[PDB]
RNA sequence: GGUUGCUCGACUGUGAGCGGACCUACCCACUGUGGAAACACCACAGGAACUUCCAACCUUCGGGUGGCGAGGUAGGGCAGAAGAGUGACC
């Protein structure tokens, strides 16, 4: 099918600013549907925002969003807002736009969601990532990869070679430095063989901080 | 007042194949407007059911929901190993919405030893006056490990910082990337450093090690 | 003058277990289902039960038919009638 819910406008904002997230439909027509937004911060669960009801534009908030959230439907662009008022660190989330299905197919369950935008509450300023390699041993695999090290905020993205190398591939989450900032590494095995011959580019992007590094892993230069 | 969600367990191990139960007790009687969803990490959450014992277009069979009064039941006659998620269970009898605290469910394979790498500093990194050393643990099972870095045999506190993959859920297996950090200058004041893995697979306890330096 | 029939009729009534079902229009409501639909809007079905009733219709006068939101407004239906005529009778 083309049943699609596309978010934006997340992002990272000062404490007390604003925000408005939207909300593309794709292969449906909003207007015969309930749109609403859940938010989940980052490890915990989900939790229900607001909702719009169709053809009565009624609105429902969640009681922690009161008075500072507000849902909103505009027909013409098949689209659904969120603006958001007075933002507090704990609104830090995945904010995720959803369809209620039609009763007569799936009840008032949620049967297609977005894939969430992610809304950032803190006042520290970006900071893009220095990409360290991850040279494999002199010494029938070994493993090799890139330190991703001090960016803010979150996400980064590691592909290795353009995306052409998929296999055995682990990017660790991010941990916090108590520096503030975000350190991750990503890294991959191969058979020892391919050293020499097989360039190994990690690519490096930081949508935040405007940055993206490629950055080649050789061995041991000795 | 709202209508409270309260699932158990927080978290389930089960062995593939296994049957699971979670339950979600609400806290007012909410009809049978439940729905049960999967979420599985970095996705969005799918529906699963939704009038309470209603199976949702596409979700396999061996998913059902069940109510008895104000206690609802989802259950998996017999885990596959893709099953591994966050189950939510949601209200929308009443306004505000309400969602289960969830549940998280792993899968339970053979003990797999983990592979061990150590990796030393970069030279990039060392010019810029930071020193990070990274040891690997690959692809092993159960999660249970204990890392220790010891430099010039000396065992290390605080300044480790480890993470964790999710489990693979074609492997059913996890990794680890332990990370001591030292400045510079406490870097250069060393010359063996070493990764210390103590998991259920391996026998004895194995280090990788580097001397600084050393081509 | 009495007795009453006859016709106009101010007005009031439409009475709830030991006993209230007249009609129509609008409004205001309640409950369910359905409308791509948790509230709002619309459509449609329906006002606990047993009773009681025929203001309504049909009747072989045996009986049958159809009918309930004790809501508001209002135009009428049906019941008395204060009073006005007006006859027969004493």
């Amino acid at each position: 099918s083309e049943v699609q819910l596309v978010e934006s406008g997340g992002g990272l904002v000062q404490p007390g600013g604003s925000l408005r997230l939207s909300c593309a439909a794709s292969g449906f027509y909003i207007s015969y549907s309930s749109i609403h937004w859940v938010r989940q911060a980052p490890g915990k669960g989900l939790e229900w925002v607001a909702s719009i009801s169709p053809y009565s534009g009624s609105t429902y908030y969640a009681d922690s969003v009161k008075g500072r959230f507000t849902i909103s439907a505009d027909t013409s662009k098949n689209t659904a807002y969120l603006q958001m008022n007075s933002l507090r660190a704990e609104d830090t989330a995945v904010y995720y736009c959803a369809r209620q299905g039609y009763r007569r197919r799936s009840g008032r369950g949620f049967d297609y969601w977005g894939q969430g935008t992610l809304v950032t509450v803190s006042s520290a300023s970006t900071k893009g990532p220095s990409v360290f390699p991850l040279a494999p041993s002199s010494k029938g695999t070994a493993a090799l990869g890139c330190l991703v090290k001090d960016y803010f905020p979150e996400p980064v993205t590691v592909s290795w070679n353009s995306g052409a190398l998929t296999s055995g591939v682990h990017t660790f989450p991010a941990v916090l430095q108590s520096s503030g900032l975000y350190s991750l590494s990503s890294v991959v095995t191969v058979p020892s063989s391919s050293l020499g011959t097989q360039t190994y580019i990690c690519n490096v992007n930081h949508k935040p901080s405007n940055t993206k590094v490629d950055k080649k892993v050789e061995p041991k230069s000795c | 007042s709202d209508i409270q969600m309260t699932q158990s367990p927080s978290s389930l191990s089960a062995s593939v194949g296994d049957r699971v139960t979670i339950t979600c007790r609400a806290s007012q009687s909410v009809s049978s407007a439940v729905a049960w969803y999967q979420q599985k990490p970095g996705k969005a959450p799918k529906l699963l059911i939704y009038s309470a014992s209603s199976l949702y277009s596409g979700v396999p069979s061996r998913f059902s929901g069940s109510r008895s009064g104000t206690d609802f039941t989802l259950t998996i006659s017999s885990l596959q190993p893709e099953d591994f998620a966050t189950y939510y269970c949601q209200q929308s009898y009443s306004f505000p919405s309400t969602f289960g605290q969830g549940t998280k469910v792993e899968i339970k394979r053979t003990v797999a030893a983990p592979s061990v790498f150590i990796f030393p500093p970069s030279d990039e990194q060392l010019k810029s006056g930071t020193a990070s050393v990274v040891c690997l643990l690959n692809n092993f099972y159960p999660r249970e490990a204990k890392v220790q870095w010891k430099v010039d045999n000396a065992l290390q506190s605080g300044n480790s910082q480890e993470s964790v993959t999710e489990q693979d859920s074609k492997d059913s297996t996890y990794s680890l990337s332990s990370t001591l950090t030292l400045s510079k200058a406490d870097y250069e004041k060393h010359k063996v450093y070493a990764c210390e893995v103590t998991h259920q697979g391996l026998s004895s306890p194995v280090t990788k090690s580097f001397n600084r330096g050393e081509c």
